[PDB]
Formats: structure tokens, C-alpha cells, sequence
């Protein structure tokens, strides 16, 4: 209970989003893509 | 520097369906995230989130806030990107 | 706002040539950093730490190890100069 709750549920997460890309280290790993240009409407 | 307002409410409506299942015929200028979208204030962060992670598009917490319609959010990303 | 393509090889020149050895007759806006000029990753680290310290020209991680050409370094401090 304790663990599924509390610990996989929130605190290996947050610890996955603090070290962002050095969760991952020796791959390097980008936080977040290139940015892309605004789809064309539909 | 000039997305147009279809262009952001094309990229917009596309998020939102992933977060919430609305389909972008709905996702007008002119709803209301809380009464006609239905969206509550922890989706609109996921929105924002995924918003930044795909577009570059950074809204903050004291911000996002201040959106009540789809058009406030597309106004904020253009003036936004106007700089 | 218009630093030229000369003024900044020749700003850059002289830090390649503290980081590495090579003179700035040889830094020219075609050579590979990897492949003519046989500049590797970690060089290319303090190439920028310095270029920050000096000409307040920050570049990130993701963004250095796009940058393969001097041309390419100089097109990116050109278009970060134009905001
Ligand atoms: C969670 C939200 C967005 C949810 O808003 P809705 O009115 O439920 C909250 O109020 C808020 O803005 N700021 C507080 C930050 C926070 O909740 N952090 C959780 C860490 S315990
Ligand atoms: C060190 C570098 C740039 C060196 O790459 P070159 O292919 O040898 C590496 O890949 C990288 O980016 N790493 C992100 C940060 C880091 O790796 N290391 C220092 C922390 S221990």
C-alpha cells in the first residue's frame, strides 16, 4: 500500500522530473524536442 | 513570427483532445475551459505542459490562471511570440 | 546589433586558439569542428564556457552539438545577436 501509494506512485516521478535529462545520464537525453512550427489548420 | 490564430488553435485543439477527448470541432475561440470545455484547473496544467514540451510555448502558474477562454490562450501565445 | 561574420570568426578565432593550438588563419566559416579542424566534444564545451564568459554568448548543451561548422557557430551567435 505504502510503496504503490506513495513511493512508485509519486516519489520515484518526482524524482524522474527533478533530474530531468540526468535521470538518464550516460545516454544523453533532451528535455524536450526541437520546437515545432504551429500546424497548418486541420 | 506570425502563427496565425487557426494555426495555434489547430496545435491547441489537437492537446486538448489528448488530455480530455474533446474533439477540435468543439475547440472554438470562444468556449470556456471551465463551463463549456469542462477542463478544471489540472488539466489546463497538462495542457500547458504538453504545450511547452511540443511548441516552445512556456505559461506560467500565476498565468495560466488568468485564461478563461480558448481566445485568451491564443492571444497570450501570440503576444508572446510577438516578442 | 550587427556584429559581422569577421568580427565574430575573429573573436572566436582567438579562443580556438587558447582552447586548441590551431591558428586563426585556419578558422574559416567551412571547416568541421570534428573533421578539419579535429575538435572534439569537450573542447567544443570550453569553446563556448569562454565565448559565454567573454561575449556573454550563451549556448546550451542541446544546441552545441548541433553546431558541426564554424559557419554553423557563427550563423547561430548572429541569429541569437538579432533579439
Ligand atoms: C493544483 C492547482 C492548479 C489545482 O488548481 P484547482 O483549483 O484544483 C492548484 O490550485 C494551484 O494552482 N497551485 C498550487 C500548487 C500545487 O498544488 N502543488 C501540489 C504540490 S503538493
Ligand atoms: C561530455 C560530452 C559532451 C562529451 O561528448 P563527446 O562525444 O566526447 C557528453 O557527451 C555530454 O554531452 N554529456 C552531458 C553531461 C556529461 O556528460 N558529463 C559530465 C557529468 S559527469
Amino acid at each position: 500500500l505504502f510503496d504503490t501509494l506513495i513511493v512508485r506512485s509519486f516519489m520515484t516521478p518526482s524524482i524522474a522530473a527533478l533530474l530531468g535529462k540526468w535521470f538518464w545520464w550516460p545516454q544523453v537525453v533532451r528535455q524536450r524536442p526541437i520546437p515545432q512550427p504551429w500546424p497548418s489548420p486541420a | 513570427m506570425a502563427a496565425t490564430q487557426e494555426e495555434i488553435i489547430a496545435g491547441l485543439a489537437e492537446i486538448i483532445e489528448e488530455v480530455t477527448g474533446i474533439e477540435p470541432s468543439e475547440v472554438t475561440p470562444e468556449k470556456s475551459f471551465v463551463d463549456d470545455l469542462d477542463i478544471d484547473s489540472l488539466s489546463m496544467v497538462e495542457i500547458a505542459v504538453q504545450t511547452e514540451d511540443k511548441y516552445g510555448v512556456k505559461i506560467p502558474d500565476e498565468d495560466l490562471a488568468g485564461l478563461r477562454t480558448v481566445g485568451d490562450v491564443v492571444a497570450y501565445i501570440q503576444k508572446l511570440e510577438e516578442e
